[PDB]
RNA sequence: UGAACAGCCUCUAGUUGAUAGAAUAAUGUAGAUAAGGGAAGUCGGCAAAAUAGAUCCGUAACUUCGGGAUAAGGAUUGGC
RNA sequence: UCUUAAGGUAGCCAAAUGCCUCGUCAUCUAAUUAGUGACGCGCAUGAAUGGAUUAACGAGAUUCCCACUGUCCCUAUCUAC
RNA sequence: CAGUCAAGCGUUCAUAGCGACAUUGCUUUUUGAUUCUUCGAUGUCGGCUCUUCCUAUCAUACCGAAGCAGAAUUCGGUAAGCGUUGGAUUGUUCACCCACUAAUAGGGAACGUGAGCUGGGUUUAGACCGUCGUGAGACAGGUUAGUUUUACCCUACUGAUGAAUGUUACCGCAAUAGUAAUUGAACUUAGUACGAGAGGAACAGUUCAUUCGGAUAAUUGGUUUUUGCGGCUGUCUGAUCA
RNA sequence: GGGCGUGUGGCGUAGUCGAGCGCGCUCCCUUGCAUGGGAGAGGUCUCCGGUUCGAUUCCGGACUCGUCCGCCA
């Protein structure tokens, strides 16, 4: 399933939510339908944490997540950090990042094995990503889009990239990430695919205005069947 | 703001009246935006309609590309440079006035934002938070 | 609460006190008062202003 | 002809006339409505405004964007020594309104309350209530006939109380005396409570408690004669205006051939009695206690007084009320704090408030330190300290 | 001091005359400063602000070839 | 071809000269009864009643731009008298 | 501006909404008509500022009707409590566009308001052009430049004292007078009711905001004769210190 | 703002209730200082309703264009 969901009318689910294999994060100011989608589809096996990052309802663009670790900005308060430490399982590691770009979901596009980052990140932050997430890192842009997290949706099975992407960039990124990539649109043609939707190994959640060919492209590239 | 607001906004000290020229932060090829109107502003005799951070305004491109000049379009203020108070009581300000171009529903005409944006704007507009590099 | 440090003088900043300034290169400065804020805007070097923590650390004062 | 552009009226017509108040202590024009089921308690209290400070607390509003997040708010401090009960009075109700019929005083009156009955205290024989105390020290003869008179009549019982001005840093020495309504029990229970509490002190926590919405009645800060531009907020006339520009241009039409009362004019600004409602109590502090300024999260033993004392006031050695926001009147002024005239739910009047940190830095400048121990620890040793 | 019988301070000389005392309300007259915006004010940038000396670089259209021109636009300036 | 002494030539223009008129087209602006460039059956332009052009100059009249600012949003404060 | 009658329009159907041919009125925010008052002078444009009043109600409150399924809209009632904006052009009233808004309703008060301002226009004397005139000169034709005086009196209004009520002091009562709050958005209800679909509400609840008002100065900003501290120029006190 | 009149082929223009000519150019014929001739195409008669049997034609409404008259001191 690519599950049709709105955040109070918003068809961008990746902005307000962060979904990994092991956990899920949702914003505190959410509707009953928005919570019920993650509660029904994810089930009781996977914890869902209602969280606020840096005083903001936006959490997907603020944080970058992995099954092994979670990265939070510097502006995240101690109460939010302690609540995430209690609510999250003991396996994941939560570490604050002290870096100027500070919006880790926009900066970092990552999965379990390999990650794409903004080219201009600091070397200490790159080593921190490689340490906490245990993930090999490449500094690359998707056809000149420096915000790889906003302009790519990535999982273990496959990836969706920006629609206006050069084909040469598509095989280059596909060989670099060792996963097949498809250029496509989400939410009735919105270009920002990573902000448009969240995905993991068995679930994808998207906006209600995402059309049927777009949803078919999603389930084909992410192998959710 | 008005239609495309995702939630409400606390009152930010108004810093951009009508006639203000702010930098154009996105990559749409426009250089500055000239504010002619503020969405949702009230009516008082002699009072100029002023804008704050996170507000949607009506603006014209005074300097930039000729297909963007000589027409009115909606814009969103992302940097204010007039100091305002949050409910945790810090007084903060950027060093320039800056906004981006959008449609009336709020999605950006451009694709990337240079420089910081305010969290009071990023929470209120998700497309701005999507294309934003750093949110403070 | 959190007690922040002055970006110019190193003084302790209590909640609701002073100002904050986000520069165009996305760097955050925090000023405890208008005196240190105005010295920052006048572009003085805190290594040469005699009452700052960075000056006293440089000059080994009070050790 | 008609006004070309509409605009709202400058100023509020219900706060007229903007004259000086009759006294420096504002009158309580209305008390909370009585019901004869609760125990006998006062409806109000007297204190002295000391100054303002900030706090940090965790906001609890289920639905706000700042839910479960720290906010910093401005509070004002009212120094409240325990008030001394001297006297009760009863009011019968006539077709021309309420009317007092008797007043029964306490026996021993202190000097600070009997200074209220004098303009030249230093040259006096101090003969005040001397024949009244001579009416006392019999068995009961001239006393409980007036008390049973208040029981037999007098549908409203009010208590004469007076502050303890000598416990405050004020240099006045002459206490303030007031009537406070009792709002519990029957008439006999009210006057029995008063008779038992003659010459006794009543503390502020007996009448107030935390998270209670109260009203402040006080006379505002005076400003003397003021022009129309700041007194009423009218628009300044343009720069090239002959004969001045802080004025109102048209003060009326040709007809009616008089200046109307509704036209804004120059005169006295400030020193008006005001009643400001719905102020939440954050802390009822005890003066017989160190760590008044400490919370459960801060836990550093410091009193509520800032560094260098409150500016123009001094110390807070007595009990106090920390109340949210601004109240009318300036520092060192008598202020009457009153219970609310109605029950407010509002999901804001019912919020339970627990403070996290209280500011005790100096208000006589940009204070950097909360305690002298913290200042000494930060700055190290000085030349004056050996 | 400075280009200077400019402005500012001083020497010789000459005055110390102009009803005074006490307070510091409004509105004035004269002098000033203002966060953010920058003519949205107004018939109209009225009024005010900005620029300013000197040295070096650089200087357009047009022209009656004489000019425009300090065009515009940049950099520097103390003490030892 | 008539009328008359002869019939407005060269130029110029909604010009300080155009009633209609806020003329029509273009440009300038988000929007212009303003400005500029064109057009000309021009109420009622026009050749020492001087026509057209014109560098430099102007306490002359008008429009736009940059800088600048309490002119203004929206007022506040200080000094002397 | 409002009625009465109703041939017709409205698929059908006079009157949901309109309504010809006729006819009865109201108003004095149009312009006329008249010449009563003023020629030993009542300051004739417009704008700015400010108060109050009227309702023939643009919006907001509660309702009735529909050619009212919902959404949007139209007609009407009680209603003047409350609001009715920012600009480009023009001296304008008016107009015309841009834009926001719940809405950008109409008017009066000596065509409100010049000892309140301004002086762009008109409306002196200078000057230019066109037309007219032999000419001096004329032109609600165009253009440019053109002194805006006085309040200290009475009343009114805003504030401030105050004799006399045996004296003086404290605490009170309340006749009368005034009065104040206003409007919107988002989430949810709910893609629900309704509908064939396109489309698409409302009540209760929550969080904010606009306009207004009354205070206040903990914080932030402004202000500086704290001439408080430091720096700098020129000159003077022989230098130094000051 | 109001009044009065106007609207035909690509262009100009004739119309009494029963759309023609000229100009542009389609073709053919015809020939210096480039003509002429013959067959062509070309309209929702500004639009919408009613009358008639049928309206360019009669009527009503709307649009459009062109004239005339209109603010103040
Ligand atoms: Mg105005
Ligand atoms: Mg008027
Ligand atoms: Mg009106
Ligand atoms: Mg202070």
């Amino acid at each position: 399933m690519a599950t049709r969901t709105q955040f109070e009318n918003s068809n961008e689910i990746g902005v307000f939510s962060k979904l990994t294999n092991t956990y899920c994060l949702v914003a505190v100011g959410g509707s009953e339908n928005f919570y019920s989608a993650f509660e029904a589809e994810l089930g009781d096996a996977i914890p869902i944490v209602h969280t606020t990052i840096a005083g903001t309802r936006i959490i997907g663009r603020m944080t970058a997540g992995n099954r092994r670790g979670l990265l939070v900005p510097t502006q995240t308060t101690d109460q939010e950090l302690q609540h995430l430490r209690n609510s999250l399982p003991d396996s994941v590691k939560i570490q604050r990042v002290e870096e100027r770009l500070s919006a880790l979901g926009n900066v970092i596009c990552c999965n379990d094995y390999v990650a794409l980052v903004h080219p201009d990140i600091d070397r200490e932050t790159e080593e921190l990503i490689s340490d906490v997430l245990g993930v090999e890192v490449f500094r690359q842009t998707i056809s000149g889009n420096i915000l790889v997290g906003s302009y790519c949706s990535l999982s273990n099975q496959g990836g969706l990239v920006h629609p206006q992407t050069s084909v040469q960039d598509q095989e280059e990124l596909s060989s670099l990430l060792q996963v097949p990539l498809v250029a496509g649109t989400v939410n009735r043609g919105s270009s920002v695919v990573g902000a448009g939707m969240v995905v993991n190994d068995y679930l994808a959640v998207t906006g209600l205005d995402t059309t049927a060919p777009e949803l078919s492209v999603i389930e084909s590239i992410f192998r959710l069947q | 703001s008005g239609n495309g607001a995702q939630g409400t906004k606390f009152r930010i000290s108004l810093g951009l009246p009508v006639g203000a020229i702010m930098n154009c932060a996105d990559n749409s090829g426009a250089r500055n935006l000239y504010i002619i109107a503020v969405k949702g502003s009230g009516s008082r005799l002699n009072r100029l309609p002023a804008a704050s951070l996170g507000d949607m305004v009506m603006a014209t491109v005074k300097k930039g590309k000729p297909e963007l000049r000589k027409k009115v379009m909606p814009a969103i203020v992302v940097r204010q440079a007039k100091s305002w108070r949050r409910r945790d009581g810090v007084f903060l300000y950027f060093e320039d006035n800056a906004g981006v171009i959008a449609n009336p529903k709020g999605e950006m005409k451009g694709s990337a934002i240079t420089g910081p944006v305010g969290k009071e704007c990023a929470d209120l507009w998700p497309r701005v938070a999507s294309n934003s590099g750093v949110v403070v | 609460m959190k007690v922040e440090i002055d970006s110019f003088s190193g003084a302790k900043i209590y909640p609701g006190r002073g100002t904050l300034f986000v520069r165009g290169d996305s760097k955050i400065f925090r000023f405890q008062n208008s005196k240190s804020a105005s010295l920052f805007k006048q572009r003085k070097n805190p290594r040469r202003i005699a009452w700052t923590v960075l000056f006293r650390k440089h000059h080994k004062k009070g050790i | 002809s008609h006004r070309k552009y509409e605009a709202p009226r400058h100023g509020h017509l219900g706060f007229l006339p903007r004259k000086r108040a009759a006294s420096i202590r504002a009158r309580v024009k209305a008390f909370p409505k009585d019901d004869r089921s609760k125990p006998v308690a006062l409806t109000s209290f007297l204190g002295y405004k000391a100054g303002m400070t900030t706090i940090v607390r965790d906001l609890d509003r289920p639905g706000s964007k700042f839910h479960k997040r720290e906010v910093v708010e401005a509070v004002t401090v009212v120094d409240t020594p325990p008030v001394v009960v001297v006297g009760v009075v009863g009011y019968v109700e006539t077709p021309r309104g309420l009317r007092s019929l008797t007043t029964v005083w306490a026996e021993h009156l202190s000097d600070e309350v009997k200074r209220r009955f004098y303009k030249n205290w230093y040259k006096s024989k101090k003969k005040a209530f001397t024949k009244y105390s001579a009416k006392y020290a019999q068995d009961g003869a001239g006393i409980e006939r007036e008390l049973a008179r208040i029981k037999k009549y007098a549908s409203v019982v009010r208590v004469l109380v007076h502050t303890q001005i000598r416990k405050t840093p004020l240099a006045q020495k002459k206490a303030h005396l007031a009537e406070i309504q009792l709002n519990g029990g029957s008439i006999s229970e009210k006057v029995d409570w008063a008779r038992e509490h003659f010459e006794k002190t009543v503390a502020v926590d007996s009448v107030f408690e935390q998270n209670e919405m109260i009203d402040a009645i006080a006379v505002t800060k005076g400003h003397g004669f003021e022009g129309v531009t700041h007194r009423w907020g009218t628009k300044k006339l343009p720069r090239k205006t002959h004969r001045g520009l802080r004025k109102v241009a048209c003060i009326g039409a040709w007809h009616p051939a008089h200046v109307m009362w509704s036209v804004a004019r120059a005169g006295q600004r400030g020193y008006h009695s005001r009643t400001s409602i719905n102020h939440k109590i954050y802390r009822v502090g005890k003066g017989d206690d160190e760590a008044n300024g400490a919370t459960s999260f801060d836990r550093t033993k410091k009193t509520i007084t800032p560094m260098g004392g409150f500016v123009h006031y001094g110390e807070i050695k007595n009990d106090f009320i920390m109340v949210k926001g601004c109240i009318p009147g300036n520092r060192k002024r008598i202020v009457t704090l009153r219970k609310s005239l109605y029950t407010n739910t509002s999901r804001k009047a019912l919020e339970e408030v627990s403070l996290k940190w209280i500011d005790t830095a100096s208000k006589f400048g940009k204070g950097r330190f909360q305690t002298p121990a913290e200042k000494h620890a930060f700055m190290g040793t000085l030349k004056k300290d050996l």
